[PDB]
């Protein structure tokens, strides 16, 4: 059920038969392998920072 | 924005600034390559509007800017139905040429009505803009941002004599000192959900800025997400 922890869905959750859950994501993303996480499906999907900022790290 | 901090380049890639008869007079957010969402009180008809995406410091440049002309303006149909209420304070701007998306020009995510409300309910959102950095003072050069806590509706109602409709919400601190302000209108109130930002409100109005006992008032985006989606479809 989406009751607890949004059904473990990273973005959207909808309850399904027998207390099951179907996760979903916004435009520009696709449900990942785990069917829980949201994955970028376009080069520049909405709402994400991609400049990463700075440049002092492993990368 | 009063009491906030300098954004870093590309930190809020969905933020745009609007220029017209007055420079940098309001903010807005990128819905897609052809559409901007802002406040209806920033664009009441007439005058020519220019939008600048990928903006950071209004007086310098890193060459990330994209300037576009507004060919169509769509204020919510019920805005100004009731004189001086600021109810339904939201509007859409169509750009002449599409924006080219990149790290400095990226849309803000817009969930359905149910989830936008759930995200607002998380209780902490970010507001940003090039508006006044002091009540009655100068405007910002570098984009400013500030995290503001959601305020329970009952407290919201008691903070002012003006009417807070079901299309608005309050955000700010009980002690004041931190707030959006003049010039920040139209800019976004956003909620970050595990690294992804969703539009939860529009900077709309208030009484002065950052006053203890007062809060910034925002257009409740959840009540308008179907309208936004319907008017900004790409063909």
């Amino acid at each position: 059920t989406c009751n607890i922890k949004n059904g473990r869905c990273e973005q959207f959750c909808k309850n399904s038969a027998d207390n099951k859950v179907v996760c979903s994501c916004t435009e520009g993303y696709r449900l990942a392998e785990n069917q829980k996480s949201c994955e970028p499906a376009v080069p520049f999907p909405c709402g994400r920072v991609s400049v990463s900022q700075t440049s002092k790290l492993t990368r | 924005v009063v009491g906030g901090e300098d954004a870093k380049p590309g930190q809020f890639p969905w933020q745009v600034v609007l220029n017209g008869k007055v420079d940098a007079f309001c903010g807005g957010s990128i819905v897609n390559e052809k559409w901007i969402v802002t406040a209806a009180h920033c664009v009441e008809t007439g005058v020519k509007i220019t939008v600048v995406a990928g903006e950071h410091n209004i007086e310098e440049t890193e060459h990330t800017e994209q300037k576009r002309n507004v060919i169509r303006i769509i204020p919510h149909h019920n805005f100004n139905a009731a004189i001086n209420t600021y109810n339904h304070d939201i509007a859409l701007l169509e750009l002449d040429e599409p924006l080219v998306l990149n790290s400095y020009v990226t849309p803000i995510c817009i969930a359905d009505k149910e989830y936008t409300n759930i995200f607002l309910k998380f209780g902490s959102g970010y507001v940003s803009g090039w508006g006044r950095v002091f009540h009655k003072g100068r405007s910002a050069l570098v984009l400013q941002y500030l995290r503001v806590p959601l305020v329970d509706r009952a407290t919201c109602l008691r903070s002012t004599k003006f009417t807070i409709t079901n299309n608005m919400f309050c955000a700010g601190f009980h002690e004041g000192g931190r707030d959006s302000c003049q010039g920040d209108s139209g800019g976004p109130h956003v909620t970050e959900v595990e690294g992804t930002s969703f539009l939860t409100g529009i900077i709309s109005w208030g009484e002065e800025c950052a006053m203890k006992g007062k809060y910034g008032i925002y257009t409740k985006v959840s009540r308008y997400v179907n309208w936004i989606k319907e008017k900004t479809k790409l063909t």
